[PDB]
């Protein structure tokens, strides 16, 4: 039986080096021949108790690629549920006795590792909750890295954006500091800069980085870009737009990056990357979003599948 | 009537010249200061070839003065730009402009919560502190911004 | 290679006499011999970004009666998409990353045409953008008068209701003069006519039509009677039931109707349509309903498929 | 006339420190002999774009304690002005021909002093536009430093918690640097500091300020505690709660303050200040509050009325 | 006593020419020599079941110039009266024993006349029922004629815009009628033009109106210029935008108007007036918001005092 | 002594006042080579003109089709070697992309990454321009007043 046959897929934290590449080998198989009967007959709750449907329209479309019925609700905007008291223990109590999986986004931190706790022996698989965590946009982001440079080793990686609270930057310097001699650099208003507890992890392992204050400083060396969105009230309307809104790609500054170079973002882009960025190609935020699908389905199919044929 | 030439073209009689506008800011400045609303002769030379800077560009208004403080407000734009005021011929006057302390009209707050942006009002801006790098300050409200910033939003 | 393989369905103005003939015999074939399994493997988008149910459950449940999956979201009342200033463009690009064909309604006109700027291969069909267009229900329309009348030409098709901003109306005349022969009776209070576009494309075309006060002025010539909802709001209160609320039928009228005469009405029918006029063989509104299904199957069958078996 | 009369009130940074004392002087004086009669037929208008209650009904109370009459309004979520369409330029052109001052609080900065262009001879009085000014929360502290300390220069200020953001620190900054050796303590947490132009002006007049950590350092040397509430939006729950052994205050904390040790808040105080602290001597916040009476009859009484000789 | 003491203010309709005259008499009179405790302990009721906040500030502005008391409220999704079950009926009843006056602005028609019948020897004044009346406003539009052109018979009137829904225009037309040799043009877009109701009442009467395309045509001729505002949901974007090259006024189009010509509008002035008219002499629709105050005090002192000797 | 020029393009007549929107409109300044621009030029021989003299850049068949709208009676002249190679005059195109904004508020092309595009038609008296988005036709004075 593979390793994570039955397992709970919660926290980037409790991925190994090895898991995360049966993962990662399993989506590259399923990207080259499709296996859309694989899950036929498994039924699949979508439980989005807050609303995402970049995220979900995405999982369900590959669970469809495999084959699986899916039955859930969107929320945030009222879909009676916790409806007089209801707690979330006794929700899941009730959705584990008949789907065989459940995926679910929450907007508390540590919600999806307590269904795990209540729902016997279905998986649970976490779409994110609050600002804790979200692996399977690691996964597709990884996925991602993987299939344009070739590996996940000995990458010169910059993180751009709003660092201190985009969850998504944090759990892929975490995943990527379990491979070998990547090499970080942190550009970041002062204001949204990279928290402590990532950076001495970081220095604890060797791992090289540095902070940089304009994209151009490093351009030269790099091989992801990866973006993040400012969220504008993080600052007051003044404060993003002195002098912190230049952190923002155009075509013009990707000059001297390397061929090889990828500008990677999770979306919604609005201000930070420009339009004409697009038509070049180091524009890759795009077919990682399609990406999403053969992670997403990889991990639903090594769940759920005592032994996987390929 | 003096033998023009288009490298250095000549002669206007009465009018303003503005000479040694850095490249491409000759039509900035001709739509931003509304200089063409006017039933006036223009001629305009683009990216011509001069005194050092190599390429410049260059407008001429007949009949037209536009002065002191006219002048400064080109002042983030064409600094060292020259306004030359002709009569019968002869350049009777060579302004430079000086930065200003007040910028009506031009420019845009990037605070997008400044009031300016939805009315009847003119944006205005305080200027601070000559060439090290000048600051602007919302009329309204009261944000200081580098002026590399509101050139731009 | 059919002539609709793989085309964007976004306006009644893009389709031939020959287009239109074309899905309307497949319908006829999908209604006479089912292919539940014909588009087995897709995986279609509904997006409803305006709700609209009737519309909604017409085309899913026949991209269900194909074989197909179905990903999807009915906004309006919330469903995070724009959330944080992201672009139409960009969502498009985004859902056209995994889905093989988009249904999609949005509040804006244009915003279909736009989708297929952005959609790549990907087939978009329009279920309505705000004023302009719906040939999905035009489609559905043609295909029930040709079902009752036995043809698409020489008829006398009276349009009674709000003409002026009826955007169904406005779509079946300008199939309709596709076609031979047809003659045209408009019957509209003053304030909602049919506007000139409409009347000076049929005048140019020499295609023959008539103002008239009330249908017992029309009834005895007339094969389809379509009836419009007059919204209340178009009026005023006193304007609305001031002598214009008599653009009601009831099965009195219906008396001196030739036997193959058919009452159709996209729905809802609120006021308009007595329910004493159901009892009738002239009552077609809800079998034209029904025919939503087979059009909307036949192009679905003709955008996916590159060769059509029957 | 006084100096004030027919003046708008706008930013802090437009009354001279002459102009500062000549408000708190008469405050004292209408505090100490009150004249009820002074506005007798003026009517004052409130229009709170924005629902402050707190300010709108010491506003209000003000304007009835000098005989006033009031009309206006306030709009969390309801009635129609400014529409969207309609202009506050509009607004304020129409309502400067029905009444004779106008108190504004709107939520877009620079609100009030637009408004100045539209209101004729009329004075437009701020009370808080958007994170731009709050002038007569200024005075009122003013007042209340100089009424329990005995003067308004040579002191020893602390202001704490969210100096970036809090509206109400930036200006009683500006305003107690008009006047003479005021030594300024800013413990707050290095995420939410005290902006760098609040401290460059600080440092262009000579003016002493040091940053400190917690209140437990500057304790003893005090005569002013200003606390500030922390907006726990612009933070992270867990940021929010990581914050040393916190910036709170308690009485336990107070054990080593001067005598007259003060201790100030804008009001509301959920968390920053304990209960324990309402009962000490030091606690000044609600008395604070019942200065915001007198100030802001003050104002009204020089701007309304040629010369004073109370 | 006077002709209107105790009288009920409830349509134009019910206004003789007289009354119409006595009121914009006393209006001059109380603009001239004001008389600001002439309702010395008058309680009057200001009930808006329909939000409209500039109506609501001139009336209360009114009622306190003349030293009267206000209660009252307004009504955009809120405050519990006429609840649904609880009835208008039993709102007034109960509210006219508390005051002396009741001013009510209410959204469905004839509510006025219906609290007539249940306010007792309460005199009830309508602000606007619905799409049926609102006298106030007629009165102060003729008071600002008669201020600026010097009588109310022989005016060459344009009326401009949405003349089959505004309120106002219907009513001006009505009052102005009473008066004699007045010549109205009529300039709006064939879908929003005067009801027929209007206009065979102005033939019954032997007065002229003429119908005009655009104000260009007879801004010539031209006394009152009455812009109305054009109510863009009794259309459709494309409709809106489609009109000729507009019926907005522009200062380049008053180049010919005479030096008498003022233009009128009851606001709000989104778009049919640019603010380059503002600085024209002919602009008059502010000052004509400033005599809303003088018209409502007349209305209010005849109604409330027996006889005025100002 | 004005500007006779080696090659280029010399729009010629146009009518006053279009002068400066066709320099913005059509992005003619953003190039390196020497424009020379005349404005309220004298012209008893057509009123009054504006003229723009763009070198060693040559403007053709669509690029002049799209003028027609603004300045209908211009007349572009190309030059190679000193004199006119070409007179050419502006006809009406058939669509007309990039510059111009569709009426309709409701129209997507606002608030997106598109590219206006309307296709004109001669309906003596006017031109309609029917917007590709929309496919909402309005009177090109409608769309140029804006
Ligand atoms: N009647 C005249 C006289 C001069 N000029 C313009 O005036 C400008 C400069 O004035 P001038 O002092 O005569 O030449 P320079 O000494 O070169 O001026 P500068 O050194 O400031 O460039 C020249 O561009 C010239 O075209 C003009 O157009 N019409
Ligand atoms: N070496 C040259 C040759 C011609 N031109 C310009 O090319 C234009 C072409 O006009 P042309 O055919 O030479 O005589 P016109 O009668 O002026 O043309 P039209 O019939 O339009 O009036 C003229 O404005 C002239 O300035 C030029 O700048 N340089
Ligand atoms: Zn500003
Ligand atoms: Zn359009």
């Amino acid at each position: 039986a593979n390793p994570l046959y039955q397992k709970h897929i919660i926290s980037i934290n409790d991925l190994s080096r090895d898991d995360l590449n049966l993962v990662l080998a399993t989506a590259a198989k399923l990207k080259a021949n499709p296996q859309p009967e694989l899950l036929k007959h498994k039924v699949i709750a979508s439980c989005f108790f807050e609303a995402s449907t970049r995220t979900r329209l995405s999982f369900e479309t590959s669970m469809h690629r495999l084959g699986a019925s899916v039955v859930g609700f969107s929320d945030s905007a009222n879909t009676s549920l916790g409806k007089k008291g209801e707690t979330l223990a006794d929700t899941i109590s009730v959705i584990s006795t008949y789907v065989d999986a459940i995926v679910m986004r929450h907007p508390q931190e540590g919600a999806a590792r307590l269904a795990t706790e209540f729902s016997g022996n279905v998986p649970v698989l976490n779409a994110g909750d609050g600002s804790n965590q979200h692996p399977t946009q690691t996964l597709l982001d990884l996925f991602t890295i993987q299939e344009t440079q070739g590996r996940l080793d000995n990458l010169h990686v910059a993180m751009v954006g709003d660092l201190k609270y985009g969850r998504t930057v944090h759990s892929l310097t975490q995943a990527l500091a379990k491979f070998d001699g990547n090499r970080f650099y942190f550009i970041a208003p002062d204001a949204l800069a990279m928290p402590q507890y990532i950076l001495d992890m970081l220095d604890e392992k060797g791992i090289a980085w540095s902070l940089h204050s304009s994209i151009e400083e490093v351009m030269a060396e790099v091989d992801i870009l990866y973006m993040t969105r400012v969220q504008k009230e993080r600052l007051d309307p003044s404060e993003y737009a002195n002098v912190k809104a230049q952190f923002v790609l155009r075509a013009s500054d990707l000059h001297n990056a390397k061929a090889n170079m990828k500008v990677l973002h999770p979306l919604p882009r609005v201000d930070e990357i420009a339009t004409d960025v697009d038509k070049t190609p180091h524009a890759w935020y795009f077919q990682q979003a399609g990406n999403g699908i053969f992670a997403r389905q990889a991990l639903l199919a090594l769940v759920l599948n005592r032994d996987l044929v390929l | 009537m003096t033998h023009d030439n288009k490298l250095q073209v000549e002669a206007i009689k009465r009018g303003t010249v503005i000479d040694h506008i850095p490249a491409q800011i000759g039509f900035k400045l001709l739509s931003l200061f509304k200089l063409t609303e006017t039933d006036q002769r223009i001629t305009i030379g683009l990216n011509l070839p001069s005194g050092e800077m190599g390429r410049k560009d260059l407008i001429k208004i007949e009949n037209t003065f536009l002065s002191e403080d006219q002048v400064d407000q080109l002042a983030l734009y064409a600094p060292q730009a020259t306004v030359n005021r002709i009569d019968n011929y002869e350049v009777v006057g060579k302004s430079r402009p000086s930065l200003p302390e007040r910028i009506d009209n031009v420019l845009v707050c990037p605070n997008s919560n400044c009031i300016s942006h939805a009315e009847p009002v003119s944006s205005s801006f305080a200027v601070r502190k000559r060439a090290n790098d000048i600051a602007l300050k919302c009329k309204y409200c009261e944000k200081e911004f580098s002026h590399n910033v509101v050139l731009a939003n």
